């Protein structure tokens, strides 16, 4: 039995 | 989980405890049957689609394909969520339910399940309807580099036992946010229009029922006057009328002594013309259109509409 | 969770132990609705919304249903987050605080889940208040460009839970980046101005109301001197009116002796008249009104009063 | 965590070991108020925003309730950290210090629950002094594009914890972009102030202050220094003393003697003057990092919105 | 992790595993007279590293050692040589970070990594940080297209780089950079020595095509004063790159385009012992120009004599 | 990522998986004899890539090989032909890189694709790396309106081309790179470039031997003048005259009459044209029918930085 | 990305999901000499994609079939026509591309566009790319108000239209179509070879657009072709396609026909479809619809198509 989670990105545009 | 219709009984003692106890709480009223007051194409497949081929059941068959699908699109305002509650409260089928919650759980391998056994309950337990609300939360696009890796199991279980009795639904507010082959399954694509000038006359007469009135309103000037409103915005009128009949009296200075006389004189009183300028000159619409078009714009592309 | 009336109790044994903590965690200091001066139109809408249908529940049946939203939307400073803090002291409802550092859940499907349980522990005490502090937050468009896919599932909550009565509050610095669908939620959507040329004099000459004044009577002209202060800094110039009584004394140098009746000694001075100009040529307002102009645009434009 | 006064104790149970660790992390009487010169206006803030409501508590209530923020601005050299470790110094109060890199993670809904236990932790300890450095981050209005997600609950947390038990809590902060805030975060700041550069006769008493104690010949003019720097950042004065004392090492030739004999050089030179030479080839090398536009942008800004 | 001197350990738990390996990853014996001219870098150096080891009494209160320097000057001139050569010859411990090894996709590594750079360079020993291309890393903070991830790394070197009365454990910060006009207006208060360095004079090109041509057999018909006053306009690099070109071209001089294996190690057995001419530096002094014209050096002599501290 | 010599193996382990993949995708029959003309380029490709491998106890001290070499000239000549047929003419592993392989949609993503490129150009042999229009990649470095990525790209070409401190355990690694704008370079990235040199437009003789290559095995006359096509085309690049030589050729067909039959007489008669050879009026149609991709001042131009800029 | 011929399948594992769509959203009514005039433009379109269907083994070697053309010249002349005329009439599958496809938010998402364009037109069957209206994508490199984000296509562009090159797995024949010739690159011009000039005013072939175009059943006493043909100074080739509409449309409006109902309404819409033209309706539309055409676009076009067009 696992668990997961929520990370962050961190993208770019012009 | 009860029982079902002609006799048999669900083993559902493979899954948990709490996944029969998270898509049981999905499954008498006198919701408004003729009371939706547009959308003819959409009465005549929903009734092509659930009554006629449960009434005559050789009318549909085979070479004569019955429906298993709708995705209704359109601007915020107009009724798509009142047809499902119609045809729930209408006829004899286990209406079910699902939102964006009912297919989220923190463990692995929980999210994928809750699909299967309630496509499974759907196939067992009656000619059923699911209401899949606002789809386009659930499915979006599969390969992306910004997506977790837990929705693609979700769209795979979806797809896998999309295949099946059951018809689905669904309505949207975004129907270019699904995924490309998320519309194949979709059998229609229909748009949601605006009410035009003579669908508002017909939503302020049955709107204003019950309510004493005054035979001096003219209502043609009042669905002529509201060039932009949506569906809800009329009805918040003639909600703005009847509260705007209380507050032209003094109710909020005096208090305690005697109100409900003064309260019985409010009763009694009845809705003229002034309430309705009063009304209409405080009431703005909910949003300026621009994804109306764009929705139109989709359904004129992709849509069978 | 405590009980309710008539001694029920909710099985609230299918959630977590630390979201049922974060629900009753955000779950009577007597203020006065008439210590709030101005927004005759926000109390009317308050009065007609959570007032009267405690005194008599028989008048609103049909049509003339109570509201069930609304959006206070305007400057910073203007009194957004006070009203709420009246209606939460005079009024028997249950009061709530939601906001944004509320709905953290590091987890995955626990922030829908956190709003599932909040309304719906919200419809179990039957009169409840819900007031969602700066829903700037958790309330942006549905399909913008950076959004998770936690966000766009709190939002699907939101507008599927607004369809045994509750009454939501908002406020709002930006108005415009709210969403459609939530934008349409909300059937009272109010703009909230600056004081005029009459509500500063009757501000100043409220708050003043401990310290002796003397011969400063010219409220009209200190009122008709501040020309765009925004109500919560006409608040620090009469606190610095005080403390300027305060500085006129050098304070400093006395070091221990006698640190009692000296400090008496300014507890029987006057604020006299010299203080509101030194108070007057050291504090300005925080902003321009470049953000009021357009809060007023926008609810000139999409306002619902 | 420790135990606060009045033997209480705090029941962090429902945040992670990580989080209390960083706040923790987060959390003396070298210095006094009396080395720092000028700045007048935040002494004054300071003395009667922190000092006087321990001394006479029965005075500072209702209208006359003390201070609850201030936020300093100003030229990038000039003394705005020094006046916080001052306070910190003098003071009988749980001293934070934040800076904009112990509210991160890479977790969803971790940047806001620093926040809001920092606030908690603040309250609960004592009357308890918050000092925010470089605010000009988590600062900037909401309507901007570009702008990351977690990014805008930490300024909505910031917003919702800064108003509102006699608990008092007062945050500090300091930026050199004043004009790059937030909307709603510049009207909860109640005291904004601006720290110019030195005048004509502070910078004689900075002089003074630095040089005391190192023995110096007695023909040092400090008037002609004073009026020779003309533009210099307060901290250049203090470089200026610097360099003029090391120059008494540069003007002895000490980069070929190595062992032998070096280490009696350094004897012989360490009761040496500081001469006039000194500050001469001192005034000949050091040159401030110039371009007032910064100072002429914080003063219209501090004069068209500043609250003093 | 290793250890350090007087035995002790380092403890890294409140980090992940990729910052702690990307800040071990930034962590032969020339000496310092290989460098050509550049007096202040050298005493400057001198008076911030060497110094403090020998006597430690004499830097304590204003004569506190320096923390940081910024040597900015035209391309190709000797700013990443006197920075290794500082680094062999000390005995300290010696970081040499630059842009990339300060940046992640996840949100909140890129100012941890600094962190942690400074925590170990302030715990190892009396460290030397070598930030190369500081233009890169650290521009004027309220810009225009500026992205959210770079304020939080210029604030926290703004912070770290300052900040107690006791562990006064030492770290000297030395970087370069080649437009230095971008830098932020509160970061070069932190670099509080920003000197200057030069294009060579008539006087030092001599020394250097004499100590660039030592270890290669030459004849005695080479002036060296006439090549050092006809290459005007030189840098260090392009000098170095002329006495080169001079032993390829001697190279050049036997054809060696038709053989083929045959005989061709033994080909350059005549030609291994062949000396350097005076035909090789007159075709070389034509085959090889400067890198770029003068506008970049008129800047930064204009820059570095209004906002210098040497 | 496969094995090379002695049986190593590379540790990419702190790199993601499209990174790797990203890079691995960038990883015969010519000859030198093949381009006309550029004996310099030759030259420094003589004693910069094969003298070395045969003969390395020379190459020592002061006589270190070359690393660096970028050809810019005019958009006609050979360019892109003489680092294809030096990719096929060595032992040296090849890696071509454009500007659309150093781009991504996150945040440090081209930096780290960049130092994997040089890491594996240094672990697997002594290779060679092509980077093709260095205009649009290095670029100038404080100009107005570049974004925040760019600038680091330069600074780690910058700070990745030179290095290599340690003197032992040298392996080879060579930087070329052709332009069409060599104005439009940084000056710490142009002084990175040694041997930077020019590539003209060809000569009369030049031509001549170009057009004597370029038809053979196509059946001629034996009444063709190549002195008067050399002479003609009096400022034609050297990519015109090979579509002079096709024009010429397929004139042969525009001559008869496919256009007039229709399917049939088509076929059976196209069996017979492969024996028809060359005359002298189809090389005057090709030369009324084809002009040169003029505007000298570009060739003036780079011919002008290359005479002030410029390494030979 | 369905199949292709002999059953294999595209592996575009390494891709999005919004490029792979954006590039599946590219992919009539005429025959081949429906298009009148211009036969310089048939002639290289049947040496380049037509013969090498039937023979492949003819082209190889010094005679390898062209990869690329340029129709510049004045808006409105035929050819978007002439592409899909060359498109339906074999069986290659069509690309088309716009300004308004290779435009997306995130950095560097745009230059995948054209890789993954060009690996399906070679993975797919001998195909053809219709790149319209290159005025915008492919300008001037090195020029003053040049922006960071099109250099990189034009950069991709060039690499990927030259690339090692015998034993070809299958042709790709490019198009292009312009107004503006002479504000083009000078690499990517290269790349092009056969640039052909097409003309606007082609008197007496507008007569025979006249007679392919003006089937009008009535009037066979309207054959007034000469005058109509010999007024056509700067006419283009639609807008004689225009002026026939506008006689077509006003034979049946130079008659009142406003408000005739009421009796015999089936009789008024059917007694005026054999309404014979005339010229006073003739004139109406000669006066009406004017030629937009100036000469200082043909003549600068003509100026710069003879000193670097290879017909
Ligand atoms: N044709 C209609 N007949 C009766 N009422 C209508 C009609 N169209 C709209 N309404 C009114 O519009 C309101 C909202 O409609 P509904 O309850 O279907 O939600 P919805 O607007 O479809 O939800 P969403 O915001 O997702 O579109 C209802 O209160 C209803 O009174
Ligand atoms: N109209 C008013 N009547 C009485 N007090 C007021 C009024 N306006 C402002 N104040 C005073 O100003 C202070 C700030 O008011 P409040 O907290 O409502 O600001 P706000 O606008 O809600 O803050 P935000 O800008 O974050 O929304 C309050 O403490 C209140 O005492
Ligand atoms: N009024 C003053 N009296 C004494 N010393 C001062 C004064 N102002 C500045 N200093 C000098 O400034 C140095 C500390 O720098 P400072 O306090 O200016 O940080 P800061 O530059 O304000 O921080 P930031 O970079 O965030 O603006 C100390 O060495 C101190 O000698
Ligand atoms: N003063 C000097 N003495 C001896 N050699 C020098 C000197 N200056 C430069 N050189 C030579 O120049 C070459 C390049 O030096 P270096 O790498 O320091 O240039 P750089 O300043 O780092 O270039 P940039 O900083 O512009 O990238 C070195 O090989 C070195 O031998
Ligand atoms: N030579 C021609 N033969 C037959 N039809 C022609 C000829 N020239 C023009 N036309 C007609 O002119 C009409 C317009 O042509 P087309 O749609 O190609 O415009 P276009 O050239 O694409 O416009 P633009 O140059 O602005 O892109 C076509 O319907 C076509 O029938
Ligand atoms: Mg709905
Ligand atoms: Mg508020
Ligand atoms: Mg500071
Ligand atoms: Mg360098
Ligand atoms: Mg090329």
């Amino acid at each position: 039995e696992e668990e997961e989670e929520e990370e962050e990105e961190e993208e770019e545009e012009e | 989980l009860p029982q079902n219709s002609a006799g048999d009984s669900f083993d559902a003692s493979a899954y948990d405890a709490y996944i029969v106890q998270a898509v049981r709480g999905t499954m008498e009223n006198t919701m408004s049957l003729d009371d939706i007051i547009g959308m003819h194409d959409v009465k005549q497949v929903l009734h092509e689609a659930v009554t006629l081929p449960l009434l005559v059941p050789e009318f549909f068959q085979g070479l004569r394909s019955p429906w298993k699908a709708m995705v209704l699109a359109g601007p915020p305002g107009t009724g798509k969520t009142l047809i499902a509650r119609a045809i729930a409260s209408e006829s004899s089928s286990t209406f079910f339910t699902v939102s964006s919650t009912d297919l989220s759980s923190k463990w692995r391998g929980d999210s994928e399940k809750i699909v299967r056994l309630l496509f499974e309950l759907a196939r067992f337990y009656a000619p059923s309807i699911i209401f899949i609300d606002q789809i386009d939360t659930l499915g979006g696009q599969r390969g992306n580099s910004g997506e977790h890796e837990a929705s693609r199991r979700v769209k795979s279980e979806f797809l896998v036992q999309m295949d099946g009795r059951v018809f689905v639904l669904a309505a949207t507010n975004i129907p270019w946010e699904l995924d490309e082959a998320l519309r194949r399954r979709f059998e229609k694509r229909i748009f949601i229009p605006l009410p035009d000038i003579d669908a508002r006359k017909k939503l302020i007469e049955k709107s204003m029922e019950g309510t004493p009135k005054s035979d001096e309103i003219n209502y043609d000037d009042l669905a002529a006057r509201t060039e932009g409103f949506s569906g809800a915005d009329v009805v918040s009128l003639c909600r703005t009328a009847a509260i705007n009949v209380l507050r032209r009296y003094d109710t909020k200075s005096l208090r305690g002594g005697e109100l409900t006389a003064a309260m019985e004189s409010l009763k009694a009183e009845l809705v003229r013309n002034i309430d309705f300028e009063a009304a209409l000159q405080a009431v703005s619409p909910s949003a300026g259109p621009d994804t109306m078009l764009k929705c139109k714009e989709w359904c004129d592309s992709f849509g069978a509409m």
